RNA sequence: GGUUUUGCGCGAGUGUUUGGGUGUAAAACCCGCACGCGUAAUGAAAGUGAACGUAGGUGAGAGCUUCGGCGCAUCAUCGACC
């Protein structure tokens, strides 16, 4: 799909359209997302020890 | 305003038309071969 | 949205990856005129009748 | 086998396609490509631009080079000939150097539409160990 | 150059905008001086927008009459640019054949049938103009039924480059299945009139030469089925 | 090499973001006091010593007394206008002298100097 | 991407799934013809879909989804 | 000491040939129909 | 800290996270220079340094084929060079 429609503050389209970036056509890889999100959730952690 | 048949379904119908005719022709050849096989044994 | 094309062109060491498949619709791959023209006849059906 | 070892959802897409093609076509090209999809990454060594040129330099020109592996660039190959390569993956240097020579880059699903029986294809793989 | 302020409205998500964009494209082809200056780049922008016009079409009845409207654009053009118009459509279809989904493929297969039907109907006034049959058949010999696997757009010079387009086998197979009944619709299959067998013959030799010279097993089987149709004058 | 008591001399770095923000607030507090002034001082272009690093230059410690004199910058005013001085370094070559004098004239062109009181 | 959606839906997470221990899985999505989660009846993973629903006033409608 | 000299010259030359590689491969990196510009 | 295998990312390169920039503030995002490992080997050393044959011939060999022949990886042998 080439373009997307812009909606104003009233929820109605304003007639302006913009092209979609190529990042929206990237591959969807749930293994890469799971591999990174598993590790990214660790980097917020705070050490504990007895 | 008559909704035309999809072109993908037209060429699927044509292959199914050929496949049904081939099966019907092979069934008649199988039936004649079975009759001759019966008289042999 | 206009910025989104720019920020992915400015990350060094990274290009937008190329997918290993071009068309991700399997039904367009298999139920196509190119593949179905060269296929054999089916050897059987989804339901197989019990002979004995 | 029974299940691909890869976690790539598009590699499972290709296994689904080539399972159908290996079952419903007499061509052993589809059976060989399906076997090499199930193989691990070490058992699919990378194939260089220099290696696909030598297997092209004979009368095997004008054939679709098929390498079910990644394609890497060789810096020692000064000039790249015109060539159509279908592979799993291409590096940025390799992809640019086929396109600079006037060649074309295909994926394996684009191969299945064009040459489903594997007609006029040169199948290659890289050096083991 | 030319001003083309309506292509971006062809791909809009609103049907009223797409209908208004089609009308501006209709009037743009009616401009006789502009359409006399139509070159191969602007018809490629035009058909790219018209491809997305059909790519945004919603239901079956709006799809069928949109396919009729895009085939009806062949008459609004002047005579000298019908070839370059029809070159641009087959270039767009070749370029964007693989990346159509299944549910959108049916209306695009209808568009090839309608454009091929309108092209064959444009052959009429010998009851067929020999100059007009030559361009529509030579284009049949270059995009769908080519002995070559690639088509070069534009020439090589210091003022520009070239565009290389590979011909998908699916377009070859689709035109093979629909060429028999399209010449049936215009009336080429009547055995009485002297000219009619000549166009039917030299179409059929150009696909027989495709059956002998090709290397794809799909085309060799399907060209034999197209020649083996029971409506052809040879097999009758 | 776990022959000694490694457990009683192990240092962990959970304060690495904490030291980073402390470091940025030290640079912030340095420019709070020296508000129009920059946060650093001028350092000369210096050639790395060994044959492994002959072909790369870096920032040194301070300018030669001959480098201040050729650029017209006085030696007892140079530390007050943000130029580091090093009396240990010598030129030994015209290329090291010409590169650093040109650096001092470029600093002189970009400089805004304010009149005392 | 209709198949790629289905692989994410079937094997990672779907907010409409109800996994029972009785050898069958259920779809809680209101636009599904059968309550079961399979490839045929998942409306999210089928771009073309149909569903029959009943209104509070008593009217029965047919719903159509296109690509 | 001529042995120790060429050992120092050996690892200097390996380092220098490594950096010329990085420059050469960086130089290798240097050598109207699109949707983004048509629909803009 | 080593080692084997599976997946993944990039690929003759790879590794942001010492540090700097930044922030909705121990998160996330960005990277200027070096550095580690790899990308040519051998000899104790001086040091030297990868083409005579489509980087070679022959025979197998997956796959392709205009049915004439092309021939992946790999192996055997005869070679070629350092
Ligand atoms: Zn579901």
């Amino acid at each position: 799909r080439p373009t997307v429609t812009v909606f104003g503050a009233d929820g109605k389209p304003t007639g302006a359209t913009e092209v979609l970036p190529k990042v929206f056509s990237a591959p969807i890889r749930p293994d890469i997302v799971k591999h990174v999100h598993t590790g990214m959730a660790k980097n917020k952690r705070q050490p504990y020890a007895v | 305003n008559d909704i035309l048949v999809p072109e993908t379904l037209l060429k699927k119908r044509k292959s199914q038309e050929k496949a049904r005719a081939e099966r019907a022709a092979a069934l008649e050849k199988r039936k004649q071969a079975n009759k001759e096989k019966r008289q042999v044994i | 949205i206009k910025q989104l094309d720019a920020v992915y062109e400015s990350k060094k060491g990274f290009f937008l990856p190329a997918n290993i498949v071009s068309q991700a619709d399997l039904s367009r791959l298999i139920n196509s005129t190119e593949i179905q023209s060269v296929l054999r006849a089916p050897k059987g059906e989804a339901r197989t009748k019990r002979a004995c | 086998r029974k299940a691909p070892k890869s976690d790539n959802v598009y590699l499972k897409l290709l296994v689904k396609l080539y399972r159908f093609l290996a079952r419903r076509t007499e061509a052993p090209f589809n059976k060989v490509v399906l076997r090499r999809l199930f193989m691990s990454r070490i058992n699919r060594p990378p194939v260089s631009l220099s290696r696909i040129a030598r297997n092209l330099k004979n009368g095997n020109e004008k054939k679709t080079v098929v390498v079910v592996a990644t394609v890497t660039d060789d810096n020692r190959l000064l000039q790249v000939p015109k060539m159509e390569v279908a592979a799993l993956r291409f590096t940025a240097k390799a992809r640019a150097r086929i396109e600079a020579a006037g060649g074309r880059t295909l994926t394996l699903d684009q191969l299945a539409l064009e040459k489903p029986t594997g007609a006029n294809t040169l199948l290659l793989r890289g050096p083991k160990n | 150059e030319k001003s083309m302020p309506f292509i971006k409205h062809l791909a809009s998500s609103d049907r009223k905008v797409r209908t208004a964009a089609l009308n501006s494209l209709h009037a743009f082809l009616s401009a006789r001086q502009v359409a006399s200056a139509l070159t191969t780049l602007d018809v490629l922008k035009l058909w790219k927008g018209l491809f997305y016009a059909l790519w945004m079409c919603d239901r079956a009845i709006p799809q069928q009459n949109l396919c009729n409207e895009l085939a009806d654009l062949i008459w609004q053009l002047p005579r000298e640019s019908v070839a370059t118009w029809l070159r641009g459509f087959w270039a767009t279809m070749a370029r964007e054949w693989t990346g159509i989904d299944v549910l959108r493929m049916e209306k695009f297969l209808l568009l090839v049938r309608r454009v091929l039907g309108a092209s064959f109907k444009w052959m009429k006034k010998g009851a067929w103009d020999q100059s007009k049959v030559d361009e529509v058949l030579g284009l049949l010999a270059e995009w769908p039924f080519s002995l070559a696997e690639e088509v070069r757009i534009t020439q090589s010079s210091e003022k520009g480059g070239e565009i290389v387009q590979k011909i998908p086998v699916g377009m070859r197979l689709h035109v093979l299945d629909i060429w028999v009944d399209e010449v049936e619709r215009v009336g080429l299959l009547n055995e009485d009139e002297e000219e009619a067998r000549m166009i039917v013959q030299r179409i059929s030799d150009m696909v027989d030469a495709l059956e002998q010279t090709t290397k794809s097993p799909a085309v060799r089987t399907r060209s034999k089925d197209s020649l083996g149709d029971d409506r052809l004058p040879a097999n009758r | 090499h776990f022959r000694k008591h490694w457990q009683r001399r192990v240092r962990c770095h959970f304060d690495q973001p904490g030291k980073k923000v402390t470091r940025r607030l030290a640079r912030r507090a340095k420019a709070a006091a020296l508000a129009p002034r920059p946060v650093d001082k001028l350092r000369p272009i210096v050639r790395c010593p060994t044959v492994k690093y002959n072909r790369r230059t870096r920032l040194g410690r301070g300018f030669t007394l001959e480098e201040l004199k050729a650029a017209g910058i006085p030696r007892l005013l140079a530390p007050t206008i943000g130029i580091a001085v090093d009396h240990r370094r010598k030129n030994l070559s015209e290329e090291s002298l010409a590169a650093n004098v040109q650096r001092l004239k470029d600093y002189k062109a970009r400089l805004i100097l304010f009149p005392r009181k | 991407s209709d198949e790629i959606v289905w692989q994410i839906i079937n094997q990672q997470f779907c907010a409409f799934k109800l996994k029972t221990t009785k050898g069958q899985n259920f779809c809680r999505n209101e636009y599904s013809v059968s309550g079961l989660c399979n490839r045929q009846s998942c409306p999210l993973a089928n771009s073309r879909y149909a569903t029959v629903r009943q209104s509070p006033k008593g009217t029965i409608y047919l719903y159509i989804k296109t690509i | 000491n001529k042995i120790r000299a060429e050992l120092r010259k050996a690892k200097a030359a390996r380092h220098h040939a490594r950096m010329e590689q990085q420059r050469d491969l960086l130089a290798r990196k240097r050598q109207d129909l699109d949707t983004r510009e048509l629909f803009a």
